[PDB]
RNA sequence: UAGCGGCGAGCGAACGGGGAGCAGCCCAGAGCCUGAAUCAGUGUGUGUGUUAGUGGAAGCGUCUGGAAAGGCGCGCGAUACAGGGUGACAGCCCCGUACACAAAAAUGCACAUGCUGUGAGCUCGAUGAGUAGGGCGGGACACGUGGUAUCCUGUCUGAAUAUGGGGGGACCAUCCUCCAAGGCUAAAUACUCCUGACUGACCGAUAGUGAACCAGUACCGUGAGGGAAAGGCGAAAAGAACCCCGGCGAGGGGAGUGAAAAAGAACCUGAAACCGUGUACGUACAAGCAGUGGGAGCACGCUUAGGCGUGUGACUGCGUACCUUUUGUAUAAUGGGUCAGCGACUUAUAUUCUGUAGCAAGGUUAACCGAAUAGGGGAGCCGAAGGGAAACCGAGUCUUAACU
RNA sequence: GCUUGACUGCGAGCGUGACGGCGCGAGCAGGUGCGAAAGCAGGUCAUAGUGAUCCGGUGGUUCUGAAUGGAAGGGCCAUC
């Protein structure tokens, strides 16, 4: 029962390579070095679904603070003032608010302010 | 073909019903003098092969 | 236990525990696959480093030149070497226990009886060796594939089944439980039902 | 019941390991040798009884006995087997009849394992105590 | 297994049983009986086969298609549906196959019979000498000189001779058993340079023979010797008339052939590395495993608007390949220029454990026979009893004078 | 002072060791010594003072004894 393996790589070759359209060189016609990079940037895409919501809660903050700070408070006293007046409404709410309905974020400062006083 | 039997240990080890292994003790040679009675005396029935070395007997004795 | 035979008012009493019994399928395959085993011609081979033709020199010195290590032109890892583990011939037969076989045609019997496609008769006759005389009785009989298991011989009825591949005739020892699972009915005369009742029981 | 509807026992074909096969398999690059030594090695493997140079057990203890040429042509016979020959006496010759002992066998005792149930004569025999009774508790007649 | 064994590594019987197949004869001498057994050749007769060969069944219509054997429909033969061919897959087109027949000439193996040679049958005799055995040295016997029988003999020796000798594993005695020193002998067994037929859970052009091909060639080598690569147009050559560019070129464009030339001989299919042309997007203030997450803009499609799809990807967060080997490797440690193809835990026998199946205090047969994967064969192996160095005893045994 | 317990067969159970093994051990049987007796004694206050197996040797032991009776050799016990 003698096998050739002819039909079966090309298949295994031709998954990675498709995987690798878009890179650089080899990296996108050389199964070789085009294995290293299909894995690599499922490494780094892994990584990155961990990553992206880090960022996302980063830019969120730094966007609440500049409205907050723009209204008159810090993101710090900001944050403390909605709790304190029980609001729920999370970073990637507040930070579209500040872009899109800036008088309703002045309300939400507000409310901050006064579960401050 | 058949495993060889190691024809030495044939010769020092025999089956017993429980599938354990009797062996005749060491240091009974000869130099008799200067060993203690009572230690002669423990040294003359045949012991049991031990856990750690059933592996070795078995080995070596597949047709016993 | 009993079997009607088609062409007659009349029946046979056989034993339950031949006709009668469970079907085992894990014992009829290991019979099954024994059999294929047993047709098997495992007549083949390879060379190995040792049977391909050339020389034992080395193809070149050991250390020097940047090339890997080499020592023989008929290593298994070069182009025109030997297969690293060369078949040779070997039998493929399995032992089957006596009552490991016996045990299979007795539950493949039963399974056809339970399936319907066991049909006995008091005897099955063509007159002349001819498979056109044949043919019309199985068109007739309402048969196209099917094993035939007569007690004797008939040398009319050999000959007239040869050239028809769907048909197989058969004496009562030359059952094999494969032809019994293979074709779609089995036909055996009323002293064949005996014959296997006696080797089996 | 068809030649593609025949399945084995459940448990009855485990696949069969296959090494170096690559990473998913559990037995790829070493296939479960481990790292560098001996016994990684193709043919690699110390003998039987090998200990490491340590003098091994079987020479390390002594030798003891010797082998009795009279215990191979002798038999034990159990009461089972009584009933086993032609005839009710049970000759040493009768018992080779039957294939309960050697054709080779001289001597043979019978013991006191399973039952008898049967007026036997044991002739040219040994027998035990207990074997002796329960011949002689079935209607039984030993002759020396 | 018994044994042999620096009692190590390892070597490894026989007795006896089951089977295959069996076949017994002659000389060492005389006489009566005489060619009466027996193969050997060497003729002939009659059968048998080989070496050439003969016949050998039965199908049309329609659909697709370059082409039908394919589809559909309705038929026919089959002791032939083994196979191989034919413009795609044919029981019925062909070659064949089953079946039936056949030899001038030569020849094989069997028989019958004839010429020539060899001698049985009887009767009474005869019973293999530098031999057996021994010493020395060696070898062979499973057996390493060991307590070592037995066989062979290089050397030195050297009997008895049927009232006698050899062997029965040191040796002796007794008992049994055979009769060396002279020979012949079929079958069961071994093998296949070669031939014929058939088969294959064997390979299918880096495989399979080294060799599918003008291969033991080319080529290498003083020589012995070493030793490649290289298969495929098409159904059919119908292998491209003729015309045009070109050097009466190479090569190409048309034409024509063909189902196809996107099958044109550098020829089935025609992957990948690698190299190009074209179009879209980006890229000349920008620093690093070249991706990943975010994400504008542009292009191109979608959607009846709809923040979606494809390609590109400015800018931006994170981010030093893989393998190996290692305490630890971005490591300036190892390996890999790339692609493709090949390239490594097998096979056989033993043994044990697990699973699973069968039977079960019984299980199972091996060789072989063959009513051939059946059935027969139970010779054997394991298990149902062990203890003891063993005799021996035995559900107990050993230990000890005997056991709390 | 008297003596040979520096006894023989065994050994509940512990300890210490990967194993080989080493060690501690009441108590039992037999026989002994000391002591009026209870009792103590299976070597020395203890912990070092040693060498596996093989191959042999010696003595004992009718276990085995390659047709059988023996023997050789082997085994078993003690020791080298
Ligand atoms: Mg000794
Ligand atoms: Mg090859
Ligand atoms: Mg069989
Ligand atoms: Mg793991
Ligand atoms: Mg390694
Ligand atoms: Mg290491
Ligand atoms: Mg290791
Ligand atoms: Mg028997
Ligand atoms: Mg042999
Ligand atoms: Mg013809
Ligand atoms: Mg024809
Ligand atoms: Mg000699
Ligand atoms: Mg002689
Ligand atoms: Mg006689
Ligand atoms: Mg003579
Ligand atoms: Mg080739
Ligand atoms: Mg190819
Ligand atoms: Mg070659
Ligand atoms: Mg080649
Ligand atoms: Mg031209
Ligand atoms: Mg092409
Ligand atoms: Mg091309
Ligand atoms: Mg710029
Ligand atoms: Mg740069
Ligand atoms: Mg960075
Ligand atoms: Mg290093
Ligand atoms: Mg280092
Ligand atoms: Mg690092
Ligand atoms: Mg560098
Ligand atoms: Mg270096
Ligand atoms: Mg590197
Ligand atoms: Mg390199
Ligand atoms: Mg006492
Ligand atoms: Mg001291
Ligand atoms: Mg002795
Ligand atoms: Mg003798
Ligand atoms: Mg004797």
């Amino acid at each position: 029962a003698r096998v050739k393996r002819g039909v079966i790589a090309r298949a295994r070759h031709k998954k990675i390579l498709k995987q690798a359209k878009g890179y650089y060189g080899a990296r996108s016609r050389v199964y070789r070095v085009a294995f290293q990079a299909v894995i690599k940037a499922g490494q780094y895409a892994y990584r990155d679904r961990r990553q992206r919501k880090r960022q996302f809660r980063q830019l969120w903050i730094a966007r609440i603070n500049a409205a907050a700070r723009q209204n008159g408070i810090s993101y710090s006293k900001f944050i403390n003032g909605l709790k304190k007046a029980s609001v729920e409404i999370d970073r990637k709410i507040l930070a579209d608010i500040a872009v899109f309905d800036k008088v309703a974020f002045t309300a939400l400062v507000e409310k901050a302010k006064a579960a401050l006083a | 073909p058949k495993i060889k039997t190691v024809r030495g240990a044939a010769k020092r080890f025999k089956k017993t019903g429980k599938g354990g292994f009797k062996h005749k003790h060491a240091n009974l040679r000869h130099i008799l003098t200067k060993k203690a009675t009572k230690r002669k005396r423990h040294l003359r029935p045949k012991a049991m092969v031990s856990k750690g070395d059933l592996g070795l007997v078995i080995a070596c004795l597949p047709y016993a | 236990m009993e079997l009607v035979l088609k062409d007659a008012q009349s029946a046979l009493t056989v034993s339950e525990t031949t006709f009668g019994r469970d079907f085992n399928e894990a014992l009829v395959h290991q019979v099954v696959v024994a059999y294929a085993a047993g047709a098997r011609q495992g007549t083949r081979a390879q060379k190995t480093r040792a049977e391909v033709t050339g020389s034992g020199k080395k193809p070149w010195r050991q250390k020097g030149t940047g090339r890997a290590r080499s020592g023989s032109i008929k290593s298994p890892i070069w182009r025109s070497g030997g297969v690293t583990f060369a078949a040779r011939p070997q039998d493929h037969s399995q032992k089957v226990n006596k009552k490991m076989y016996r045990g299979a045609l007795k539950s493949i019997l039963s399974e056809l009886v339970r399936q319907d496609r066991l049909i006995v008769v008091e005897k099955f006759s063509v007159e002349a060796p001819k498979t056109k005389l044949l043919a019309q009785k199985l068109k007739d009989m309402a048969l196209e594939d099917v094993l035939i298991i007569t007690g004797e011989l008939d040398e009319n009825l050999f000959l007239a089944a040869r050239n028809l591949h769907k048909v197989d005739v058969r004496d009562a020892t030359g059952i094999d439980p494969v032809s019994l699972i293979a074709f779609d009915k089995v036909v055996m005369t009323a002293d064949a039902v005996k014959q296997v009742e006696e080797m089996l029981a | 019941m068809r030649l593609n509807t025949l399945s084995p026992a459940e448990g009855s074909k485990k696949a069969g390991k296959r090494l170096g096969r690559g990473i998913g398999s559990g037995l790829g690059k070493t296939g479960g040798r481990g790292h560098k030594g001996q016994k990684s090695r193709s043919g690699g493997g110390v003998r039987r009884g090998f200990e490491g140079g340590q003098m091994p057990l079987y020479r390390r203890l002594p030798k003891f006995g010797f082998t009795s040429r009279k215990a191979a042509i002798t038999a034990e016979i159990r009461l089972s087997d009584l009933a086993k020959v032609e005839g009710g006496v049970v000759d040493l010759n009768t018992l080779k009849a039957a294939n309960i002992i050697g054709i080779q066998i001289e001597f043979a005792k019978v013991i006191l394992a399973g039952e008898v149930t049967t007026p036997v004569t044991v002739r040219g025999l040994r027998v035990t105590k207990g074997a002796r009774a329960a011949i002689e508790a079935a209607g039984g007649k030993i002759e020396e």
